[PDB]
Order: structure tokens, then C-alpha cells, then sequence
């Protein structure tokens, strides 16, 4: 039928979406959201374009696709959202463009983490100031009750568990 | 060595398979995700594919990949999972129950492909029928352990021991200690690591369009012990 060959030409658009997204080919990207691809495609495990491309970097492709209307909160089935990646990950920039458009600073994945608990873990400086800047709170728990500043004193980190105790 | 650490520098998918056989019932797990080393975060996903599983999943989440285990820069000489990687190792498990069966476990971890495949086999034995897991008596959850690694200094591996401890619908705590052994498959050297602990965090989530019987996995691994 019509309806069938259209729903699987949809979907074979969403799948070479995801997959453009993922490598980093930003002219497919916007040739394919052109033609009508959905940018709010999801893998079986919930995964977006813009979950790959805030992952992997590609700041371009991820301020292309928020103009376009990607939901900035959403979480796959580890309840990661863009932002979650973007902070564990270490890019700067993905991270800054995400909290001015709107990203929550307090979500909250299977374990509890915010993006500072992750921003800790990994150590970059850079990305905690940010984060605090536009109001992460400090004192957030997760399941097994651990906080941004444990697991930056635990993990080796110093200059970061400096300024989780100024902060307070 | 640094071959291993130059493989893991990224996103590398993870393919799990595992099949055995408790009190005569037989299963089969197939398993698949994505880690990464860097930080030690892994996601993954299992399903059972022959039915409903004759035993808890948290029974089977420490038998469910070592190599993705997040080590520090001045920890990077006490990595041997790393350092033996592109042919894999092999790891041997003694699962003692408290008050009940044990599991007896051997699997293989090897690079494939572009994929990493942890192949395993199971024999659980001596397990009651009224007991906590094979009355499926305990719930979905999963607590924090630490995992201590010592060398051999004899068979090129390490080995380990600990204890989880699970949660039983009636507030009571399931001690399952758990023995471990590891050693290389490749004829070449590798880092031996000196006396330290592995500390993990894991989360059980569930797939709410999967009509099977699935389970979800996500896990924070990192390295301590060693002051520098």
C-alpha cells in the first residue's frame, strides 16, 4: 500500500539520519532534514541524533538540529540525556550551547548523577564552573548517597574538589 | 601493553554471550551495549531469547568484561586486562552461595571484529527448590562492591576475591562469595598490577516495549588503592 511504503521510506530516512549523525557528515545532515527526515528519531534503545552528536563532538550538527525542534530532555533507556554525554565527554562548547537553549543542569539518570556528578568523575575544571554557573546545586545525592565533591576528592581529582568546597 | 591501551580509546561496542544449565534447567543470555574505557561507564542490554530464566538476573550480573575499568594516569602500569586484550584472557569464577548451590564459571574475553566478545559457560549446582533464587525470591536491585586484584607471579594472571551481597524480599542480605582467577591467552608480556581494588557502581533498570524477558544494564567502574 501507500501508507506501508510511505512509513518505511520514513523510516529508512531516520535511519540514514542517525547513522549521518553519528559519523559527522553535516551536509547529509541537513540534506536529509531538508527532504523531511524526523529529528526526533530514536534507536530501539532510545538513542537521538542529538544524543550521538553532542557525544561525539560535532557542534555544528547539534546547534543545526536544535533550530530544527530536537527535544534537549531526553533519555534513552539508561536515562542519559545530550547533556549527561556532552559533560562526561568534556566538550566545552556542545555544553554551553546546551544550557543557553535550555538543558536541564539538574536531571538525573538510573543511577542518580547529575551532569556535575559526571563532570567530577571525569575531571575536567572547565565544565564544573560552567555547570555551576547556571545553578547546579552542589549537594545532590545519588542512589548510594555518594556527592559531586566524594567522587572528586576519590577519584584523584584536586583542583576540582577545591572548588566544590568553596562553593560549598 | 599500549597496544591494548590504544585500543580502547573510544566507543567500542560489546557483544555478551552466555549459556548454562542450573539444577537441570537450561538457558541461554545474549547480550549487547556499547563501553567506554576512558571513564568506565557501561550500557548494556540482555535477553534471555528461550523464555523465562530459571534464576534471578541480579544472580547473573557479576558473571555478565574487566577491560573497561577506568584507571588513573598514575595507574596506568597496574592494568592487565588492557594489556592483554587483543587476544583476550580467560577468567575462572567459584560463585559460593551462602546456605545454598554454587556456580562454577569459565569464560573467555577476546577481540573480534571491531567488537569485543565475552563468551561464557555456567554449572550451578546443589541448589534447594523452596531457596531465594530458585524460588525467585530476590529483588531488582544492586548494591556497591569493592573488587580486590593481587598478582600470581606464576601463571601470568591475577586473581581476585569478594562478596555481594543481595536483597532479599524480606530484608534480609544473600551473601555470594565469589572467587576469581584470571589469566592471558596470547604468548606475549603483559602487565602484572601489584595489590589494589576495583570500585563499582551499577543501576537495573527495566525496557518497558521489550515483551521478553530483558534486562538493563548501566555501570560506573573505576581503579584505587595505589597513592601517587
Amino acid at each position: 500500500m501507500h501508507a506501508l511504503i510511505s512509513n518505511k521510506r520514513k523510516e529508512e530516512l531516520d535511519k540514514k539520519l542517525l547513522e549521518a549523525a553519528r559519523a559527522g557528515y553535516d551536509d547529509q545532515v541537513a540534506a536529509l532534514l531538508a527532504k523531511g527526515a524526523d529529528v526526533n528519531a530514536a534507536d530501539d534503545v532510545g538513542v537521538t541524533p542529538l544524543h550521538l552528536a553532542a557525544q561525539r563532538g560535532h557542534l555544528e550538527i547539534v546547534e543545526v538540529l536544535l533550530k530544527r525542534g530536537a527535544d534537549i530532555n531526553a533519555a534513552d533507556l539508561w536515562g542519559q540525556t545530550p547533556l549527561h554525554l556532552a559533560a562526561t565527554a568534556g566538550h566545552l562548547e556542545i555544553v554551553e550551547l546546551l544550557l543557553r537553549w535550555g538543558a536541564d543542569v539538574n536531571a538525573r539518570d538510573n543511577i542518580g548523577h547529575t551532569p556535575l556528578h559526571l563532570a567530577a568523575w571525569a575531571g575536567h575544571l572547565e565544565i564544573v564552573e560552567v555547570l555551576l554557573k547556571y545553578g547546579a546545586d552542589v549537594n545532590a545525592q545519588d542512589k548510594f548517597g555518594k556527592t559531586p565533591f566524594d567522587l572528586a576528592i576519590d577519584n584523584g581529582n584536586e583542583d576540582i574538589a577545591e572548588v566544590l568546597q568553596k562553593a560549598a | 601493553m599500549s597496544k591494548g591501551e590504544e585500543l580502547f580509546t573510544g566507543v567500542v561496542p560489546i557483544l555478551v554471550e552466555l549459556d548454562g544449565d542450573v539444577n537441570g534447567h537450561k538457558f541461554s543470555v545474549r547480550g549487547e551495549g556499547e563501553g567506554d574505557a576512558t571513564n568506565g561507564k557501561l550500557t548494556l542490554k540482555f535477553i534471555c531469547t528461550t523464555g523465562k530464566l530459571p534464576v534471578p538476573w541480579p544472580t547473573l550480573v557479576t558473571t555478565l568484561v574487566q577491560c573497561f575499568s577506568r584507571y588513573p594516569d598514575h595507574m596506568k602500569r597496574h592494568d592487565f586486562f588492557k594489556s592483554a586484550m587483543p587476544e583476550g584472557y580467560v577468567q575462572e569464577r567459584t560463585i559460593s552461595f551462602k546456605d545454598d548451590g554454587t556456580y562454577k564459571t569459565r569464560a573467555e574475553v577476546k577481540f573480534e571484529g571491531d567488537t569485543l566478545v565475552n563468551r561464557i559457560e555456567l554449572k550451578g549446582i546443589d541448589f534447594k527448590e523452596d531457596g531465594n533464587i530458585l524460588g525467585h525470591k530476590l529483588e531488582y536491585n544492586f548494591n556497591s562492591h569493592n573488587v580486590y586484584i593481587t598478582a600470581d607471579k606464576q601463571k601470568n594472571g591475577i586473581k581476585a576475591n569478594f562478596k555481594i551481597r543481595h536483597n532479599v524480599e524480606d530484608g534480609s542480605v544473600q551473601l555470594a562469595d565469589h572467587y576469581q582467577q584470571n589469566t592471558p591467552i596470547g604468548d606475549g608480556p603483559v602487565l602484572l598490577p601489584d595489590n589494589h581494588y576495583l570500585s563499582t557502581q551499577s543501576a537495573l533498570s527495566k525496557d518497558p516495549n521489550e515483551k521478553r524477558d530483558h534486562m538493563v544494564l548501566l555501570e560506573f567502574v573505576t581503579a584505587a588503592g595505589i597513592t601517587h
